[PDB]
């Protein structure tokens, strides 16, 4: 067969640790979902630098160390239908523990604002590296693929449904691994959804057709992650979203000729419509993807333990350095809704 | 060109969600 005795041992004892880590994972995640810390610091244990709601760096004032401050106005909140999802956002962000998911350090809330305070991810999104190097190369886009397949293998795990991945939301910290941000779609469903949401070039088919949907979703997404980071643009664009959604439905999808034959299978494999084929949503579960050629060379554990050397350091003129973010206004930060945020 | 094509779509920048 494919595999000689030594190395179908090896795998096979490889998957029952991962089951056995995911059953500890989901016992700790769910002391912490059941009971949510509250309250952890205040606003005035920070001196806020500069806008990165709104999101702010901010350095506290005792430790010197660096956050990403989110900033929610609560009466906005209202208005803009949206208190279920920053309430789901802090639970979840409060609860999970994992390498490549950003860190909720503090929250609190005043009067006007709600807060979540995370550790400061330095490097800059995903995406503004991949636009200026154009491309990444297969071992690059590998690298971080690996990354958002455990992320995901975890997330699945509880029960979590992302639901935005694109380079946008994926941050790229110091040494050069991803930090996954907001979790504002994010919903713990065991079963099927249905809601619209997402970015037009990163819905699966079957939110777009209006179907009840599952985490397969994911799966579909981080195909179109790879095929972008591998090709500098999403295997499905134009003009409007609506001419975007009629390709991604098609079944058809194109592949720039430089893709090896290991990525375009694996491609075909994600980016299928039909979910009885989809990779990630098949009887071998996560492992169709883990196992797949285009991943032979990945040590998984080595990824997950962060022994791997970055193909990409971002520049890092310090801590504090805003330099890999873009650079934006200048607002300042003035009881408002308080039922409606007790949980928070 | 693909490339060509993705450029003259305008969807080059940061993407919003729905
Ligand atoms: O959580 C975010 O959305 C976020 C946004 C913009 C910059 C960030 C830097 N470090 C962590 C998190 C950030």
């Amino acid at each position: 067969g494919h595999m000689g005795n030594a190395a179908a041992a090896k795998k096979g004892s490889e998957q029952e640790s991962v089951k056995e880590f995911l059953a500890k994972a989901k016992e700790e995640f769910l002391k912490k979902w059941e009971s949510p810390s509250q309250n952890t610091a205040q606003l005035d244990h920070f001196d806020r630098i500069k806008t990165l709601g709104r999101v702010m760096l901010v350095k506290h004032k005792e430790t010197g160390n660096h956050y990403a401050m989110k900033i929610l106005d609560k009466q906005k909140v209202v208005k803009l239908k949206q208190i279920e999802h920053t309430l789901n956002e802090k639970r979840i962000l409060q609860a999970v523990n994992f390498p490549f998911l950003v860190k909720l350090e503090f929250s609190f809330k005043d009067n006007s604002n709600l807060y979540m305070v995370m550790e400061y991810v330095p490097g800059g999104e995903m995406f503004s590296h991949l636009r200026r190097i154009g491309r990444f190369s297969e071992p690059h886009a590998r690298f971080y693929a690996a990354q958002i397949v455990l992320t995901f293998e975890y997330l699945h795990s509880l029960d979590l449904i992302y639901r935005d991945l694109k380079p946008e939301n994926l941050l790229i910290d110091q040494q050069g691994y991803i930090q996954v941000t907001d979790f504002g779609f994010a919903k713990r469903v065991k079963g099927r959804t249905w809601t619209l949401c997402g970015t037009p070039e990163y819905l699966a088919p079957e939110i777009i057709l209006s179907k009840g949907y599952n985490k397969a979703v994911d799966w579909w997404a981080l195909g179109v992650l790879i095929y972008e980071m591998a090709a500098g643009y999403p295997p499905f664009f134009a003009d409007q979203p609506i001419q975007i959604y009629e390709k991604i439905v098609s079944g058809k999808v194109r592949f720039p000729s430089h893709f090896s034959s290991d990525l375009k299978d694996l491609l075909r494999n994600l980016l299928q419509v039909d979910l009885t084929k989809r990779f990630g949503n098949l009887k071998n579960g996560v492992n169709d993807i883990k196992n797949h050629k285009w991943f032979a060379t990945t040590d998984w554990i080595a990824i997950y333990q962060r022994k791997v050397e970055a193909p990409f350091i971002p520049k890092f003129k310090g801590p504090g350095d805003t330099s890999n973010f873009d650079d934006y206004e200048e607002e300042e930060i003035r009881e408002k809704c308080g039922k409606e945020f007790t949980e928070f | 060109t693909t490339y060509a094509d993705f450029i003259a779509s305008g969807r080059t920048g940061r993407r919003n969600a729905i």
